[PDB]
């Protein structure tokens, strides 16, 4: 049987965020899980244009939508802060991209 | 020369192995995974599909009273009801009016299209993993294909190569599964011969073409409409058109580590867990003894650039003066620090430019060539984008110790405590050493 | 879709003759997507049908 | 692209249309003679 | 690459930036403004004669 495929999302990037406007003619199916260990798999029935923001991990997040081969996204190591510099460009830069083990070290 | 190294189950991603012989020029070979397939054993316990009910012409028996016995049909129902006048179209079945009977039975049986459309509930075992391994060798392409259990060696170019056990032997697939057509679930589906109405395997057969059907729907005859000869029950509709459509996610979207599912066979493709061993027997052929190789002097490294992408952002031009014309292999001396060249060639004196990808926020590595290593370092910028469609080609970061440089402001500090700390121990102790001696 | 089924005919006598019979009909969705017509552009997927033999 | 002002002209009557609505031609299949696209929908019509 | 400067508002005078994007060779642009209009929006109130 022939299914049809829904258009091509506008994508736009954040920091580990994939936010996606959504152009459904007909309900579609949305579906994404994580590529790690534990891959929390969330689906919804998007009937309307939408934004849903997607949140990526560091293993990566793949996300299907409708009958559309699926995509995949991952994290880059990316700041508003900077290596080098002063003391507290540093301590934002490592904060950014380590925020956990920055607070423990620190 | 056997050679055995160890590589991630990541799919499609290049690692380099360093091929050390003592008396020959150091090899690098480049080694990826194009497929990993685990394909699990499986044993039919049972199908399930839409089942149709079978009522044959009741049967009227006015003035008189009816009768039936029991039948060993696969859900048999028999019931018998008084006080029955059904009406035809030219008028009253028959002459009497009362004392009638009317005799009704029902049974289930599979439905011919059980033969296209029906779930398998299998149990699975053990996986006979086997992947596809790319291998550029003495700067040729080459592809083999083998079992990832240790065993059926497969020889190309005259090299064996034998991959596996595999370091995990993590499954998507419970012990029980079923599949629909293209899709595969994890669910506990019920012993055969104890299917429940309304739900998946209310009617069961062994094989498709088995005439040995299990049924359990409940299936309840009713007293008829007044004046009519239609016969009543009440059922409970196929659990296998409620599991159709509440089926839910298959193992192809749900499923961990990224795991691809695929059916006939089944089978899990690329699942990124653990890692898998490789040995390869090189042959002598391929080997270039360092007197024979090019050797190069007077060697030293600078970066134009670099930024930690994670797609090859680093770019290093190393300066080189070789003894004579010839190929020599490049690997890096660190595990923080990639280059995606395997081998570059030389000749008299000039410069070579590679690429490379780290995590560092500042790269401080070696690069070994044929028979000599260099020394190479320089800042590293952060990339633009936050997102991309791509692994990344470098290795994490690792335990804090290789954090970035210009990190002078830790030892400064470090330093600068540890300074009052040994200060204030020493006057300490020349108190405690003049106190001492008075008495 | 619909909720009822209804069958009919001409008689030879031009009367119309039709069946009402209670039946639910709402097709499985096949893919993804929930569509009302086949597209001029898309992708395949198993299904069944009957044949017209 | 799918949001108001996909689509731009100073006036009514404009030549100059500034126009942003990521269209993508698709690949045609099965011997037919189409040409499949992927374009936003109208931001106009959305806003509405 | 977006890159943001200021310039004075005084015409006929050109204003170079560098532009410093890593891993790339620096780009010098010049501008000059040779015209700046300011159009008041009016409302006529009368006219006289």
């Amino acid at each position: 049987c022939r299914v049809p495929k829904a258009r091509n999302p506008t994508v736009t990037y954040g920091k580990n965020q994939v936010i996606m406007l959504l152009y459904p003619d007909h309900p579609t199916l949305l579906s994404y899980r994580n590529m790690g260990e534990e891959p929390n798999y969330q689906e919804e029935w998007v009937m309307h244009k939408k934004e849903v923001v997607l949140t990526v991990p560091t293993e990566g997040l793949e996300v299907t939508w409708g009958n559309n081969e699926p995509y995949k996204y991952w994290p880059q190591l990316s700041t508003n802060g900077t290596a080098h510099g002063h003391p507290h460009e540093i301590i934002l830069y490592y904060y950014e991209l380590y925020p956990t083990m920055t607070v423990v070290v620190v | 020369y056997e050679h055995v190294t160890v590589i991630p189950n990541t799919v499609g991603v290049p690692y380099k192995t360093l091929v050390n012989r003592p008396g020959y020029s150091p090899m690098v070979l480049e080694m990826e995974l194009l497929s990993v397939t685990l394909e699990p054993t499986l044993s039919l316990d049972y199908i399930t599909c839409e089942y149709k009910t079978v009522i044959p012409s009741p049967y009227v028996k006015c003035c008189g009273t009816a009768e039936c016995k029991d039948k060993n049909l696969p859900d048999y129902s028999c019931k018998v009801f008084t006080g029955v006048y059904p009406f035809m179209w030219g008028g009253a079945y028959c002459f009497c009016d009362a004392e009638n009977t009317q005799l009704s039975e029902a049974h289930v049986e599979k439905s011919e299209s059980c033969k296209t459309e029906f779930a398998s509930a299998y149990r699975a075992h053990t996986a006979s993993a086997s992947a596809k391994l790319r291998v550029l060798y003495q700067g040729n392409n080459i592809t083999v294909t083998a079992y990832a259990n240790g065993d059926h060696a497969v020889t190309v170019k005259d090299a064996k190569f034998i991959v596996g056990p595999m370091s995990s032997a993590w499954t998507p697939f419970d012990n029980k599964i079923v599949v629909y057509k293209g899709d595969v679930y994890n669910m506990d589906y019920p012993p055969f011969g104890a299917g429940r109405p309304g739900q998946f395997g209310d009617i069961q057969s062994r094989t498709p073409e088995s005439k040995d059907v299990y049924a359990n729907t409940q299936l309840v005859l009713q007293r008829p409409a007044a004046g009519t000869v239609h016969v009543p029950y009440s059922q409970a509709p196929s659990g296998f058109k409620y599991w159709l459509k509440e089926r839910g996610a298959s193992l192809q979207h749900t499923a961990p580590f990224g795991c691809q599912i695929a059916t006939n066979p089944v089978r899990a493709v690329n699942c990124a867990v653990g890692n898998m061993p490789i040995s390869i027997d090189i042959p002598e052929a391929a080997f270039t003894r360092v007197v024979d190789a090019p050797s190069l002097t007077d060697m030293s490294c600078e970066v134009p650039a670099c930024t930690h992408s994670s797609d090859f952002g680093g770019v290093a031009v190393i300066k080189y003066a070789a003894s004579k014309k010839g190929k020599c292999a490049v690997h890096s001396m660190t595990n923080a620090v990639t280059i995606r060249e395997a081998e570059i060639e030389v000749e008299g004196n000039s410069q070579l430019q590679i690429s490379f990808s780290t995590a560092l926020a500042s790269a401080e590595f070696r690069v070994q060539v044929c028979s000599t290593q260099v020394h190479c370092a320089a800042e590293c910028h952060p990339p633009k984008d936050h997102i991309v469609n791509y692994p990344a080609s470098h290795t994490t970061l690792g335990v804090q110790d290789i954090s970035a440089t210009a990190m002078s402001w830790v030892q400064k500090i470090t330093g600068g405590v540890g300074l009052v700390v040994a200060v204030a121990a020493l006057i300490l102790i020349v108190v405690l050493c003049v106190s001492f001696s008075r008495h | 879709k619909g909720e009822t089924l209804t069958v009919g005919f001409t008689d030879s006598r031009k009367i119309s003759h039709s069946c009402t019979h209670p039946f639910h009909h709402d097709p499985p969705v096949i893919g993804r997507e929930k569509f009302h017509s086949r597209p001029q552009h898309g992708k395949e997927l198993p299904c069944s049908t009957y044949v017209q033999s």
